Protein backbone atom coordinates (compact mmCIF):
# COMPACT_ATOMS: atom_id res chain seq x y z
CA UNK A 1 0.00 0.00 0.00
CA UNK A 2 1.15 4.11 -0.70
CA UNK A 3 -0.27 6.55 1.15
CA UNK A 4 -2.28 9.40 -0.78
CA UNK A 5 0.06 11.74 -1.87
CA UNK A 6 0.30 14.78 -0.10
CA UNK A 7 0.49 18.35 -1.59
CA UNK A 8 0.35 21.78 0.16
CA UNK A 9 -2.40 24.36 1.57
CA UNK A 10 -5.78 24.17 -1.00
CA UNK A 11 -6.57 28.09 0.14
CA UNK A 12 -10.05 28.70 -2.67
CA UNK A 13 -11.51 31.72 -0.34
CA UNK A 14 -12.59 33.60 -2.72
CA UNK A 15 -12.07 36.82 -4.05
CA UNK A 16 -11.93 38.94 -0.74
CA UNK A 17 -9.01 36.66 0.89
CA UNK A 18 -11.26 36.08 4.37
CA UNK A 19 -9.42 32.59 5.08
CA UNK A 20 -6.14 35.09 5.06
CA UNK A 21 -6.92 37.61 6.78
CA UNK A 22 -8.65 35.99 9.50
CA UNK A 23 -5.97 33.64 10.10
CA UNK A 24 -3.46 36.33 10.31
CA UNK A 25 -5.47 37.92 13.07
CA UNK A 26 -6.71 34.97 14.63
CA UNK A 27 -3.30 33.21 15.49
CA UNK A 28 -1.11 36.09 16.23
CA UNK A 29 -4.05 36.96 18.86
CA UNK A 30 -4.35 33.38 20.31
CA UNK A 31 -0.96 33.65 20.93
CA UNK A 32 -0.64 37.42 22.82
CA UNK A 33 -4.17 38.25 23.14
CA UNK A 34 -6.40 35.58 23.01
CA UNK A 35 -9.65 37.14 24.18
CA UNK A 36 -9.95 39.98 21.98
CA UNK A 37 -11.16 37.54 19.01
CA UNK A 38 -14.60 36.89 21.12
CA UNK A 39 -15.81 40.48 20.57
CA UNK A 40 -14.43 40.44 17.07
CA UNK A 41 -15.63 37.48 15.24
CA UNK A 42 -17.87 35.19 17.83
CA UNK A 43 -21.68 36.13 19.44
CA UNK A 44 -23.97 34.63 21.17
CA UNK A 45 -24.58 31.48 18.48
CA UNK A 46 -21.05 30.78 17.81
CA UNK A 47 -20.01 27.24 18.75
CA UNK A 48 -16.66 25.95 19.92
CA UNK A 49 -15.57 22.38 20.79
CA UNK A 50 -12.23 20.76 22.23
CA UNK A 51 -11.89 16.80 21.65
CA UNK A 52 -8.95 15.15 22.18
CA UNK A 53 -7.12 12.43 19.85
CA UNK A 54 -4.75 11.07 22.10
CA UNK A 55 -3.78 10.56 25.61
CA UNK A 56 -0.31 12.43 25.89
CA UNK A 57 1.23 11.93 29.21
CA UNK A 58 1.32 15.16 31.31
CA UNK A 59 -1.14 16.62 28.70
CA UNK A 60 -1.18 20.36 29.73
CA UNK A 61 -4.58 21.03 28.12
CA UNK A 62 -6.58 18.16 29.23
CA UNK A 63 -5.88 19.41 32.88
CA UNK A 64 -6.81 23.16 32.31
CA UNK A 65 -9.89 21.21 30.47
CA UNK A 66 -10.64 19.09 33.33
CA UNK A 67 -10.46 21.96 35.84
CA UNK A 68 -12.67 23.62 34.06
CA UNK A 69 -15.33 21.11 33.76
CA UNK A 70 -14.91 20.94 37.12
CA UNK A 71 -15.75 24.50 38.20
CA UNK A 72 -18.24 24.43 35.58
CA UNK A 73 -20.32 21.59 37.94
CA UNK A 74 -19.36 23.71 41.03
CA UNK A 75 -21.06 26.99 39.53
CA UNK A 76 -23.54 25.74 36.78
CA UNK A 77 -24.38 21.99 38.09
CA UNK A 78 -27.25 22.10 35.12
CA UNK A 79 -25.53 22.98 32.44
CA UNK A 80 -26.24 21.07 29.21
CA UNK A 81 -22.21 21.43 28.12
CA UNK A 82 -22.64 17.62 30.02
CA UNK A 83 -24.79 16.12 27.65
CA UNK A 84 -24.28 18.46 24.40
CA UNK A 85 -20.62 18.37 24.27
CA UNK A 86 -19.92 21.42 23.03
CA UNK A 87 -20.18 25.05 24.19
CA UNK A 88 -21.95 27.93 22.55
CA UNK A 89 -21.70 31.84 22.96
CA UNK A 90 -19.31 34.43 23.18
CA UNK A 91 -19.45 34.30 27.38
CA UNK A 92 -18.22 30.34 28.13
CA UNK A 93 -16.07 30.22 25.35
CA UNK A 94 -13.99 33.18 26.71
CA UNK A 95 -14.07 31.47 29.99
CA UNK A 96 -12.42 28.20 28.47
CA UNK A 97 -10.23 29.97 26.25
CA UNK A 98 -9.01 31.49 29.19
CA UNK A 99 -7.94 28.50 30.94
CA UNK A 100 -6.39 26.67 28.00
CA UNK A 101 -2.55 26.85 27.79
CA UNK A 102 -0.30 29.80 26.16
CA UNK A 103 0.86 29.12 22.92
CA UNK A 104 3.45 30.30 20.38
CA UNK A 105 2.18 29.16 16.31
CA UNK A 106 4.99 29.84 14.24
CA UNK A 107 4.33 32.47 11.25
CA UNK A 108 2.01 32.18 8.55
CA UNK A 109 5.10 32.83 6.13
CA UNK A 110 6.53 29.53 7.35
CA UNK A 111 4.14 27.57 4.44
CA UNK A 112 5.19 24.32 4.79
CA UNK A 113 4.74 24.62 8.71
CA UNK A 114 1.12 24.61 8.07
CA UNK A 115 -1.95 22.72 5.89
CA UNK A 116 -4.68 24.83 5.49
CA UNK A 117 -7.45 24.04 3.31
CA UNK A 118 -10.72 26.00 2.64
CA UNK A 119 -13.51 27.04 0.18
CA UNK A 120 -16.80 28.37 -0.04
CA UNK A 121 -20.15 26.94 0.38
CA UNK A 122 -23.77 27.80 -0.10
CA UNK A 123 -27.07 27.20 1.72
CA UNK A 124 -26.08 28.85 5.22
CA UNK A 125 -29.09 30.71 6.38
CA UNK A 126 -28.96 34.97 5.72
CA UNK A 127 -28.74 36.37 9.53
CA UNK A 128 -29.95 39.64 7.78
CA UNK A 129 -33.44 37.43 6.51
CA UNK A 130 -33.01 39.81 3.61
CA UNK A 131 -31.71 36.57 1.40
CA UNK A 132 -32.76 33.28 1.58
CA UNK A 133 -29.54 31.67 1.72
CA UNK A 134 -25.87 32.73 2.98
CA UNK A 135 -22.46 31.73 1.90
CA UNK A 136 -20.08 30.31 4.25
CA UNK A 137 -16.44 29.74 3.71
CA UNK A 138 -14.99 26.40 5.65
CA UNK A 139 -11.08 26.64 7.06
CA UNK A 140 -9.61 23.46 7.98
CA UNK A 141 -6.20 24.23 9.90
CA UNK A 142 -3.14 21.40 10.80
CA UNK A 143 -0.12 21.98 12.42
CA UNK A 144 1.82 22.56 15.15
CA UNK A 145 2.39 24.75 17.97
CA UNK A 146 4.40 25.50 21.41
CA UNK A 147 2.06 24.63 24.09
CA UNK A 148 2.72 25.72 27.77
CA UNK A 149 3.24 23.39 30.52
CA UNK A 150 3.11 25.81 33.71
CA UNK A 151 4.33 22.65 35.79
CA UNK A 152 7.36 23.25 34.28
CA UNK A 153 7.17 26.52 32.99
CA UNK A 154 8.27 25.34 29.54
CA UNK A 155 6.45 24.86 26.10
CA UNK A 156 6.16 21.99 24.83
CA UNK A 157 4.93 21.17 21.12
CA UNK A 158 1.10 20.72 20.28
CA UNK A 159 -0.03 18.92 16.54
CA UNK A 160 -3.92 20.28 16.37
CA UNK A 161 -6.32 20.33 13.79
CA UNK A 162 -8.66 23.46 13.89
CA UNK A 163 -11.76 23.66 11.92
CA UNK A 164 -13.90 26.84 11.44
CA UNK A 165 -16.77 27.35 9.75
CA UNK A 166 -17.26 31.24 8.82
CA UNK A 167 -20.30 33.12 7.56
CA UNK A 168 -21.87 36.79 7.40
CA UNK A 169 -22.31 38.49 10.73
CA UNK A 170 -25.36 39.76 12.36
CA UNK A 171 -26.16 43.63 11.43
CA UNK A 172 -24.01 45.65 13.51
CA UNK A 173 -21.12 43.33 14.16
CA UNK A 174 -17.35 44.61 13.85
CA UNK A 175 -16.55 42.77 10.80
CA UNK A 176 -18.79 41.43 7.62
CA UNK A 177 -18.32 37.66 8.84
CA UNK A 178 -18.63 35.77 11.88
CA UNK A 179 -17.39 32.52 13.28
CA UNK A 180 -20.31 29.96 13.50
CA UNK A 181 -18.37 27.06 14.44
CA UNK A 182 -14.85 26.39 15.87
CA UNK A 183 -13.39 22.97 16.44
CA UNK A 184 -10.14 22.49 17.99
CA UNK A 185 -9.02 19.18 18.08
CA UNK A 186 -5.37 18.46 20.00
CA UNK A 187 -3.32 15.74 18.94
CA UNK A 188 -0.06 14.88 20.29
CA UNK A 189 1.70 16.95 22.99
CA UNK A 190 5.59 16.47 23.75
CA UNK A 191 7.82 18.17 25.67
CA UNK A 192 10.83 19.89 24.17
CA UNK B 1 -28.98 37.21 -4.49
CA UNK B 2 -27.06 35.13 -1.53
CA UNK B 3 -25.33 36.94 1.16
CA UNK B 4 -21.87 36.37 0.31
CA UNK B 5 -19.19 38.51 2.24
CA UNK B 6 -15.98 36.32 0.84
CA UNK C 1 -28.62 15.73 21.08
CA UNK C 2 -29.82 14.94 17.40
CA UNK C 3 -26.58 15.61 15.54
CA UNK C 4 -24.76 13.24 17.69
CA UNK C 5 -26.45 10.03 16.71
CA UNK C 6 -26.64 11.57 13.10
CA UNK C 7 -22.80 12.03 12.95
CA UNK C 8 -22.23 8.85 15.18
CA UNK C 9 -24.24 6.44 12.28
CA UNK C 10 -22.79 8.88 9.63
CA UNK C 11 -19.14 8.17 11.31
CA UNK C 12 -19.54 4.24 12.38
CA UNK C 13 -21.41 3.76 8.50
CA UNK C 14 -18.02 5.97 6.85
CA UNK C 15 -15.11 4.61 7.97
CA UNK C 16 -16.75 0.58 7.98
CA UNK C 17 -17.48 1.35 4.08
CA UNK C 18 -13.26 2.27 3.82
CA UNK C 19 -11.99 -0.54 5.97
CA UNK C 20 -14.20 -3.39 4.54
CA UNK C 21 -13.06 -1.97 0.82
CA UNK C 22 -16.82 -0.90 0.31
CA UNK C 23 -17.59 2.50 -1.60
CA UNK C 24 -18.38 5.77 -0.33
CA UNK C 25 -19.45 7.48 -3.05
CA UNK C 26 -23.67 7.06 -1.97
CA UNK C 27 -23.03 9.33 1.19
CA UNK C 28 -22.37 12.23 -0.76
CA UNK C 29 -25.12 14.21 -2.29
CA UNK C 30 -23.90 13.97 -5.90
CA UNK C 31 -25.88 10.81 -6.29
CA UNK C 32 -28.88 11.91 -4.58
CA UNK C 33 -32.58 12.33 -6.25
CA UNK C 34 -33.57 15.31 -4.75
CA UNK C 35 -30.22 17.38 -4.97
CA UNK C 36 -29.57 16.41 -8.28
CA UNK C 37 -33.19 17.90 -9.38
CA UNK C 38 -32.39 21.05 -7.33
CA UNK C 39 -29.57 21.44 -9.05
CA UNK C 40 -27.08 21.22 -5.94
CA UNK C 41 -23.69 21.64 -6.43
CA UNK C 42 -21.18 18.65 -6.56
CA UNK C 43 -19.85 17.62 -3.43
CA UNK C 44 -16.79 19.89 -2.76
CA UNK C 45 -13.60 17.02 -2.12
CA UNK C 46 -10.37 17.69 -1.11
CA UNK C 47 -8.00 15.11 -0.44
CA UNK C 48 -4.34 15.91 1.13
CA UNK C 49 -4.91 19.21 -0.49
CA UNK C 50 -5.84 18.04 -4.32
CA UNK C 51 -9.45 18.56 -5.15
CA UNK C 52 -10.99 15.63 -6.46
CA UNK C 53 -13.92 16.29 -9.32
CA UNK C 54 -16.03 13.36 -7.94
CA UNK C 55 -17.15 11.24 -4.79
CA UNK C 56 -16.34 8.02 -7.33
CA UNK C 57 -12.53 9.60 -7.81
CA UNK C 58 -12.32 9.79 -4.38
CA UNK C 59 -13.07 6.21 -3.85
CA UNK C 60 -10.66 4.83 -6.88
CA UNK C 61 -8.10 6.66 -5.15
CA UNK C 62 -9.14 4.68 -1.68
CA UNK C 63 -9.04 1.92 -3.90
CA UNK C 64 -5.35 2.63 -5.36
CA UNK C 65 -4.21 3.63 -1.75
CA UNK C 66 -4.78 0.12 -0.58
CA UNK C 67 -3.23 -1.21 -3.99
CA UNK C 68 2.01 -6.62 -2.00
CA UNK C 69 5.42 -6.08 -0.20
CA UNK C 70 3.35 -7.23 3.04
CA UNK C 71 4.23 -10.62 4.41
CA UNK C 72 0.84 -12.37 4.63
CA UNK C 73 -1.46 -11.46 7.82
CA UNK C 74 -1.57 -8.25 6.66
CA UNK C 75 -4.16 -5.46 6.07
CA UNK C 76 -2.53 -3.40 3.78
CA UNK C 77 -4.84 -0.29 5.34
CA UNK C 78 -6.68 0.69 8.24
CA UNK C 79 -8.60 3.62 9.57
CA UNK C 80 -9.26 4.04 13.58
CA UNK C 81 -11.44 6.52 14.76
CA UNK C 82 -10.28 8.32 18.15
CA UNK C 83 -12.67 11.21 17.96
CA UNK C 84 -15.36 12.95 16.32
CA UNK C 85 -17.06 16.60 17.18
CA UNK C 86 -20.37 18.07 15.54
CA UNK C 87 -21.87 21.40 15.35
CA UNK C 88 -25.06 22.32 13.64
CA UNK C 89 -24.21 25.13 11.54
CA UNK C 90 -27.51 25.69 9.94
CA UNK C 91 -30.38 24.23 12.37
CA UNK C 92 -32.84 25.79 9.52
CA UNK C 93 -31.54 23.92 6.21
CA UNK C 94 -33.84 24.25 3.32
CA UNK C 95 -32.35 23.79 0.12
CA UNK C 96 -33.85 21.67 -1.77
CA UNK C 97 -35.99 20.54 1.24
CA UNK C 98 -39.62 19.34 0.66
CA UNK C 99 -42.42 21.97 2.02
CA UNK C 100 -43.93 19.29 4.33
CA UNK C 101 -40.58 19.21 6.30
CA UNK C 102 -39.96 22.96 6.50
CA UNK C 103 -43.64 22.93 8.12
CA UNK C 104 -43.47 19.81 10.22
CA UNK C 105 -40.02 20.28 11.73
CA UNK C 106 -38.63 24.10 13.17
CA UNK C 107 -35.32 24.48 13.51
CA UNK C 108 -35.29 23.29 17.06
CA UNK C 109 -36.70 19.60 16.39
CA UNK C 110 -33.05 18.25 15.12
CA UNK C 111 -34.22 16.97 11.79
CA UNK C 112 -33.32 19.77 9.18
CA UNK C 113 -29.79 20.07 10.36
CA UNK C 114 -26.31 21.28 7.98
CA UNK C 115 -23.49 20.01 10.22
CA UNK C 116 -19.86 20.63 10.39
CA UNK C 117 -17.85 17.30 11.33
CA UNK C 118 -14.70 16.85 12.14
CA UNK C 119 -13.09 12.90 12.74
CA UNK C 120 -9.48 12.24 14.20
CA UNK C 121 -7.56 9.01 14.46
CA UNK C 122 -4.73 6.98 12.67
CA UNK C 123 -4.35 5.70 9.46
CA UNK C 124 -2.14 1.84 9.36
CA UNK C 125 -0.23 0.79 6.80
CA UNK C 126 0.65 -3.00 6.43
CA UNK C 127 -0.78 -4.19 10.44
CA UNK C 128 -1.67 -7.00 11.50
CA UNK C 129 -6.04 -6.20 11.21
CA UNK C 130 -6.39 -5.55 15.05
CA UNK C 131 -2.66 -4.42 16.07
CA UNK C 132 -1.83 -0.72 16.51
CA UNK C 133 2.09 -1.78 16.87
CA UNK C 134 2.93 -3.62 14.12
CA UNK C 135 2.39 -1.64 11.21
CA UNK C 136 4.83 -0.31 8.35
CA UNK C 137 3.51 3.01 8.20
CA UNK C 138 1.50 4.84 10.55
CA UNK C 139 -0.32 8.47 9.73
CA UNK C 140 -2.64 10.52 11.72
CA UNK C 141 -5.60 12.06 10.20
CA UNK C 142 -8.23 14.78 10.34
CA UNK C 143 -11.53 14.35 7.83
CA UNK C 144 -14.16 17.58 8.29
CA UNK C 145 -17.41 16.96 6.87
CA UNK C 146 -20.58 19.48 5.62
CA UNK C 147 -23.37 16.59 6.16
CA UNK C 148 -26.92 18.23 5.40
CA UNK C 149 -30.32 16.30 4.88
CA UNK C 150 -31.15 13.58 2.71
CA UNK C 151 -34.61 14.76 1.69
CA UNK C 152 -35.17 11.35 0.21
CA UNK C 153 -34.91 9.20 3.45
CA UNK C 154 -35.24 11.66 6.50
CA UNK C 155 -38.88 10.38 7.72
CA UNK C 156 -39.65 8.57 4.16
CA UNK C 157 -41.66 5.59 5.44
CA UNK C 158 -40.48 2.01 5.01
CA UNK C 159 -36.85 3.40 4.47
CA UNK C 160 -34.78 1.33 5.96
CA UNK C 161 -31.47 1.46 4.67
CA UNK C 162 -29.81 4.42 3.34
CA UNK C 163 -27.95 7.71 4.61
CA UNK C 164 -29.90 10.28 6.84
CA UNK C 165 -27.34 12.74 6.07
CA UNK C 166 -25.24 13.47 3.50
CA UNK C 167 -21.56 14.95 2.40
CA UNK C 168 -21.44 18.06 0.69
CA UNK C 169 -18.14 18.90 1.52
CA UNK C 170 -15.47 16.88 2.33
CA UNK C 171 -12.14 17.65 3.45
CA UNK C 172 -9.55 14.93 4.16
CA UNK C 173 -5.81 15.36 5.26
CA UNK C 174 -2.92 12.44 6.66
CA UNK C 175 0.44 12.71 7.67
Amino acid sequence: PTPLPQLPSNVRDGENNVASTFLQAFFQLWDHDRLTLIPQFYDSETTFSVVFATDSPQDPASSSCSKFSRNLNILSPRHPSTLQRLFVGSNLIADLWKVLPATRHPSLDQTSQWLIDCHTFPHLADPTGMAPYAMGLMINVNGQCEEADISQNLYGTRTFSRCFILGPSKPGAPHPYRVLSDQLTLHTWKPQ
Amino acid sequence: QVNNPF
Amino acid sequence: LSRRYAAKSFVEWYYRQINENKPVASGYVNNNATYTKAGHPPADITINGRVVATPEEWDTMLKEQRASTLPIGRKPVRYDVDCFDVHVINADYRFAAPQRMIEQHAPTDGVRMMMALTVSGSVYFGASPRSTDDYVIKQHFNDVFILVPNWDVLEKPGARSGRKYLIASHKYRAY
